[PDB]
RNA sequence: AUUUUUUUUUAUUAUUUUUAUUUUUUAUUUU
């Protein structure tokens, strides 16, 4: 099961780079007709860390978060190395992670938004523009000498379009990343500035092509172990 | 036929040979746009009293608040909007008594107006190594 | 919870872009339909920021403030890294802030103001009219050579629109912002000339959409420690 | 049929190739506008005596007190208000006894009247330019 | 009769070599006018081993996957050593294995991608571009010390051109091998960060340049005896 | 004639001996571009204050942080854009008030700037040894 | 009088947190 994505934004979208001076937005390459062009878009890695916080926030709301012990590491202790949690426990199957050196195989495949005018992404709502027009807001300026910083944006008006994927249609699994999409697209956010406003979208789901999940399926509440 | 007086500033830098080509604008697209990129900021630095705040380097009006304001001013479209906004920011002045700048410069204000914005973002302080050099050495002739 | 604020403005409100020379109102640009426009706006961070001094005025009223060590900036001492009075302090768990280095988180995230005609906040109240029209007074002429000075300026009557949100609905926090909103309803302004009655504002308070707080309880009386 | 008289304005700078198109309003919506503020804006410069206050420049009555003036009555609606206000404030004449300018003017007064304030917003000095250009030039071939 | 492909890619191509430090991209050198030059290209067996998944992969949705006992080794147990179910299980038989010591033989042979600028793969359809613009994105940053990552990639409008051949135009291996590429066609992907929107590409097969596959032959409904 | 103050830094270590040729550019093809390649990142370690984050010995802005920002902005085509994204990135200066390093750096910045970029990939802490080396030696002369 | 055969470098990781364009200025006077 895919999804496909529409996302117009309602407000700035500030995604940083990798005294009084700037700091730019993140642009990666293309290829198109021949030559080479610089386009901004946010890392679809990015999306996927917004979806795994959302995922794990939405799965302490029916578990208990009184005991620990994501972006989780790589450390050996004894290499224990038995993994039917995958069946129990639908956060870290979807979304993979590293539990004690070995990295475990996340069934979700992301793909990169892509606003601006290019080939790449699927049909295209409207008429295009031009392609330099990221214009930049200028910041806050402290004022305990107030010292002028600026940041680089996208303007609130540009639509994005984006797709997501499980492959394996098998199990509640469908259910629950519906559900995350359904909490990301009633009150989700993608930037760098979002206690100021900056990165508030509104996004709509469609297009589950492959077999689809079927209706009132159990979310989490399989008796909740609440195993390690 | 006329001296075109953007070409008697850069007459005065033998040292730094031209960008575009030998005798013409031949085998290079961004190469004109960069000219026309570089002549227009060219001819805003002597357009000017240096009226801004005085100290007896006029804080380097040069990369002290030069490229931040152009900068600022580069991201409207297409070139009058970006001379209206540089031209309200910085100091505001139109042109001297110099009627051959006056024309050239109203002259160069459009063109195909969408790559230049695109060479004062992905390469700017280049340009501002240009007119420094050329504005330096033009002061210096007359010193 | 969320705050959904309608702020009508009752004077001019001036608020600067970042030789009898006049000097702008600050405009962030929008792509509504295909093609690009200016609009002016208040920054969501000035909204933020006139929030953070009314708490921090509304936050000595009751604690003493006779001794000291606002915005502030991150320089390292000592690195100590123990972070209790976020429950103990609840000005800088809301609002965050810099102590030694390491950065604060805040709950608290706002949105800008949208006061135009778009298509971008929340439910109109009116039949829209023109875009352009942010006509501009003419300023006071100093008068020791008079220079004429000029400012640019919303008119008097502009509604604006604007929401708050705190998502970690735990305690008191929500009652201490009560009250701050509750303060700024009262007698807020913002703007950049408020000591020539540019800026006077009126708000109302709306739509808390989510588990709301208990009435009657403590807002800073848990026996004023008064820690660093 | 018509010489337009506002045509035979810019018929005085050759060396200024227009900013509309090749022979016909085509391809663009802010040309129009831009064409048709410039033309009203060069319709107010030789409107008047240059009876302001008198000195051998007569003050640039051109960036000294114009694009103030302008800039001030262009903040209303929608453009009869704007050019009694602009009328009341600078001078004050209708037109001299050339029917041609003042029919071209009366027809001018109305249009879409939305983006003709907006251009003269976001752009007013490279309409002073251009009106500056012409009224030197044709003021020099009577000279 | 061999399969000529051309593979326009949709988003960056990441393809790993053999403290915040980064990780290059594979690289093979050519010879092509008297001197050493090094050009990134995805080796010939990445290729193979995707078309293996794929086909084990489609392979196992008409056929029951209940019981077992892919990249084989060898081991030697009893050596039986009768194969006349490359005629029977048309996955093997294609693709080559180990099963007890004595390799198989694989009719399959597939060779390397050439993106770049030479003179080794067949027809252009562009003039040539500079050859060392293989521009790099920057990593993730993990943020749980955030260690910046970074990796290096093909850009997102780069052309590729491969052919596959099989020499034996003999039964219904031609119509198996259609549809592996159909469906590495309509949804394939190579690379190696799948998981990021990494790798995400879009082919055609065209050039069946010897005697064709006969239309709507047998896939593999055959009756399924399901041996080991 | 001039002292040509990127051979003035080469001067300060003569147990280096030159890696181009004898006398003069001769035989070969790729030491030009390393050669250009070594002067360019040689003029932008005393092009800045060493007003980065400051520590006894400034993290090595020399193996910490420069070979990162110097192969990142090498990623960008052709030479001026490279130069922008460095001097954006790493600290930002144009040059000092020495006309000299000015004129030779701006002369620099245009070649046949194809191979330079592939000399700043294939081969960068040579380039960083030559340059840690020469700039250490011309600091012990003025200790 | 082939050293031939088979053998994805691959799973996993937000560039995130913090930040008022602020404070000051009778369109005065003259018939």
């Amino acid at each position: 099961i895919r999804w496909d994505v529409d996302i117009i934004a309602q407000s700035s979208i500030v995604h940083r780079d990798d005294d009084t001076f700037t700091l730019f937005r993140r642009e990666k390459i293309i290829g198109p007709d021949g030559q080479i062009l610089q386009i901004p878009l946010i890392s679809g890695s990015s999306f996927r860390g917004v979806l795994r916080r959302v995922g794990e926030a939405l799965t302490a709301e029916v578990l208990g978060y009184e005991d620990v012990a994501l972006a989780k590491s790589a450390h050996p202790l004894t290499d224990e190395e038995e993994r039917n949690l995958k069946e129990l426990l639908p956060q870290i199957a979807v979304f993979g992670g590293a539990a004690s050196g070995r990295v475990m195989s996340g069934l979700l495949s992301v793909s990169k938004v892509l606003p601006e005018i290019a080939e790449l992404a699927h049909l295209l709502p409207r008429p295009p523009h031009s392609t330099p027009l990221l214009p930049a807001v200028l910041s806050v300026a402290d004022e305990s000498p107030l010292g002028r910083f600026a940041i680089e944006t996208l303007p609130a008006g540009t639509r994005l379009q984006t797709w997501a994927r499980l492959d394996n249609a098998t199990e509640h699994q469908a259910a629950f990343f519906d559900n995350v999409l359904s909490t990301f697209a009633a009150h989700g956010h993608l930037g760098g500035r979002s206690a100021a406003g900056h990165g508030q979208v509104t996004a709509t789901v469609t297009a589950t092509a492959l077999r689809g999940s079927l209706p009132r399926p159990t979310v989490d509440w399989v008796n909740q172990l609440a195993d390690d | 036929t006329t001296p075109t007086p953007t070409q008697v500033w850069r007459a005065t830098v033998p040292e730094l040979p031209p960008l575009v080509d030998e005798a013409g604008d031949t085998g290079s697209a961004t190469a004109r746009a960069a000219d026309t990129a570089e002549r227009l900021l060219l001819l805003l630095h002597y357009s000017i009293d240096w009226s801004w705040v005085a100290d007896p380097k006029h804080r380097k009006t040069w990369d002290e608040l030069l490229p931040g304001r152009v900068r600022r001013a580069a991201y409207r479209a297409d070139t009058l909007d970006r001379w209206w906004s540089e031209v309200a920011g910085q100091l505001g002045a139109p042109a001297p008594r110099h009627r051959d700048r006056r024309l050239e410069l109203a002259t160069l204000l459009r063109e195909p107006a969408l790559p230049v914005i695109t060479v004062l973002r992905d390469s700017l302080p280049a340009l501002l190594l240009r007119v420094r050099i050329i504005a330096e050495a033009v002061a210096a002739q007359r010193g």
